RNA sequence: GGUUCCAUGGUGUAGUGGAUAACAUAUCUCCCUGUCACGGAGGGGUUGCGGGUUCGAUUCCCGUUGGAACCGCCA
RNA sequence: GGGGAUGUAGCUCAACUGAUAGAGCACCUGAUUUGCACUCAGGAGGUUGAGGGUUUGAGACCCUUCAUCUCCACCA
RNA sequence: GGCGAAGGCGAAAACUUAGGCCAUUACUGACGCUUAGGCUUGAAAGUGUGGGGAGCAAAUAGGAUUAGAUACCCUAGUAGUCCACACCGUAAACGAUAGAUACUAGCUGUCGGGGCGAUCCCCUCGGUAGUGAAGUUAACACAUUAAGUAUCUCGCCUGGGUAGUACAUUCGCAAGAAUGAAACUCAAACGGAAUUGACGGGGACCCGCACAAGUGGUGGAGCAUGUUGCUUAAUUCGAC
RNA sequence: AUCAGGACAUUAUCAUGUAGAGAAUAGGUAGGAGCAAUCGAUGCAAGUUCGCUAGGACUUGUUGAUGCGAAAGGUGGAAUA
């Protein structure tokens, strides 16, 4: 996940590097804990859901 | 759940060398609601500190409560164990109080003479940063100095 | 003695570790948490892996080296203050790259304390 | 019948090479809570019996009780 | 018997081959707890075994003793 | 979102192979639905033999916490989790809704085939969802994928505890599976839905010397007064 | 037989080097009391010595005709060619 900082400032950089980091952040820590497959389904569809819905009202 | 501040009364400037933290201190070494009592006493210390450091005695009380007066304010959080602390920058209104009731308690607690001769020790004492009140704002410095980790997360 | 370099910043939850290294392997010098004097549940806390960058960040700056890319790692919490820390240190930042390891559905994670 | 060990507070156990006896539980008083348990503070309570040595015995010595542990074979 | 060690605070051990009397834990007060502890601040506690000499000076260097620790040989 | 009757199926490729949707001027000409008995499949755990073992972790050891902790936390850790061949045949195996057939407003999505030809969008035939009236229901709710109007067939139910227990029987190497009562006892049941409160170491908001910030006290000492206990011929009675 | 490595001895290598005080890094003794000048002054530049981060001596570069109060002056246990 390699990003330039173009040298031209530093800020910019980390301004890329946070959003980066959050979904990096997200299977980082989902492949720390076991959960049977049936619950691993359900947390995988329980994050589709909360998306979609929360997408339908900003479009 | 309150969701009011409280008012302020006034604090008055001083009768004699025109600087209002003599009263807030009068008031301080109070005891027994005995307004003459209290102003007596402190007004002769100054007299003895003439006596003895030969300079203005308004310019020796803020020279050692002003060098008195701490900075950093160390509060009491706890969660589960134990407390873990939080350092927060004080006003000034409350940055005047410490000192002023810190003086007085250390004052009351000296192996000297007459409480007169006790608290003009302790001011001239505290004016070259070697006493009692001194160690007690060194001692609070020292513990938010230990203590900056968890500045950051205070409620 | 070296002008570019490579420092791998290691945030677990529970400490830190920055290494300081050269574009390719050899690491010059390190530094963490446990090194700086902190101990027990203070290691973990951002502040102190913004201590722990400044003093590897003083060391190898007197060694003197000016382009610098900055393998960041680990998913703590302190995972910004030491990058922070650098770039007030005065060193040139040039990448920052994330390579913490992810796997593709390999080996079963522990159990979850409950 | 014979030989070794033990007897310390209310209960389980340490020490003492003569001058001195503690630990835990238990008990009592007070915080603690609607109340109680748990928790906190403080308080208290001791050498099996006898008989000698010593200025002085729980300790050293010889006997007497009680409780144990070992043995009691060859024909 | 022969060699090698040690003695510094209440309890262990650093020193430093000559110029500091120290570190840590026990004891005490302060911050802090539901407690118990952990943590954080301060403080004390020494003929540096004795004796003699070195050096301008010593606990140290050397000599000799006292005590303990180790060892390392043993046909009355 | 797709597929399969269900369990289930998600890196890439080859071989073998199952079912399904749409249009049929073709063909057979009721050959169809259900199914006692029977057969096949059937998550995970478990079993037997032989391999494999990186990670994780029942049992087990230690450190914590705790009044106690054989548990929640941490460090280790065997069987097991994996493969081949043999068994076991149970699950909240759930859409808690057997299969088949015909009919009954509508609206919004999405997927596949077909018709047009930039998509997009329109129509037709189906699969999978949401909303929704008549209708049904004790209510929650179902509502063209019915729990609606009706038909066929199979399976199952007859108060609660005893009890999925006991005996007999069949299967299984084993644990066990299937089948399955009674004596005795109760007036109801860890019955169903919904309503008003209370409560929550459930959330959201708002108040008071509540906390916080200060001041002066109490708990330590002497004394005054009241109470508990004890005593006494009585220590009159009540307030806890 | 050969190679490489460090053990410990060295042939042979001389700065090192840090009581106060003293102007001073004081390693101990310079025999002593002025001495060095192509047996070359003096100058400042670079590196190194090791550190008691003040200072030390040494080399290299400038390099040329008087330096050396580390002779005589200094204090000190230790001392000035
Ligand atoms: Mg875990
Ligand atoms: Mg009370
Ligand atoms: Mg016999
Ligand atoms: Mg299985
Ligand atoms: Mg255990
Ligand atoms: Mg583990
Ligand atoms: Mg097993
Ligand atoms: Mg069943
Ligand atoms: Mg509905
Ligand atoms: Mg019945
Ligand atoms: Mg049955
Ligand atoms: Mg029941
Ligand atoms: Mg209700
Ligand atoms: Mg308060
Ligand atoms: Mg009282
Ligand atoms: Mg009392
Ligand atoms: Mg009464
Ligand atoms: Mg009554």
């Amino acid at each position: 996940p390699k990003i330039e900082v173009k040298n031209d400032d530093l800020e910019l950089a980390l301004k890329k590097f946070k959003r980066v980091s959050l979904e990096i952040r997200r299977l980082a820590q989902r492949h720390e804990y076991h959960l049977r497959k049936g619950m691993r389904l359900r947390e995988k569809r329980k994050i589709a859901q909360k998306k979609r819905r929360k997408f339908r009202n900003m479009v | 759940m309150r969701k009011n501040r409280a008012p302020k009364r006034t604090v008055l400037p001083d009768p004699v060398f025109n600087n209002t933290l003599v009263t807030r201190i009068i008031n301080v070494i109070m005891e027994d609601g005995k307004k003459g009592l209290a102003q007596r006493i402190l007004y002769g210390a100054f007299d003895l500190i003439e006596q003895r450091t030969k300079e203005k005695p308004l310019t020796v009380f803020e020279r050692a409560v002003g060098n008195v007066m701490p900075r950093l304010e160390l509060r009491v959080r706890r969660i589960a164990g134990s407390n873990y602390q939080v350092p927060t920058e004080v006003p000034q209104d409350r940055k005047i109080a410490l000192a002023l009731r810190w003086i007085a308690m250390f004052a009351r607690k000296r192996h000297e003479k007459t409480m007169l001769e006790k608290i003009a020790n302790e001011i001239i004492d505290a004016s070259n940063n070697t006493g009692a009140a001194i160690k007690k704002k060194d001692d609070t410095h020292k513990m938010a100095e230990a203590n900056k980790a968890f500045a950051h997360m205070r409620w | 003695n070296v002008s570019s370099g490579i420092i791998h910043v290691s945030c677990s939850p529970n400490n830190t570790i920055v290494s300081a290294s050269d574009p390719g392997g050899n690491v010059l010098c390190w530094a963490s948490s446990g090194t700086m004097g902190f101990k027990g549940s203070r290691k973990k806390t951002p502040y102190s892996a913004g201590i722990a960058a400044d003093k590897v960040a003083k060391t190898v700056k007197e060694m003197g080296m000016a382009t610098v890319k900055l393998f960041v790692k680990g998913t703590g919490r302190g995972k910004d203050t030491a990058i922070r820390s650098f770039a007030n240190a005065g060193l040139s930042i040039t990448e920052i790259n994330e390579k913490t390891p992810i796997p593709h559905n390999g080996c079963k994670p522990p159990k979850r304390p409950r």
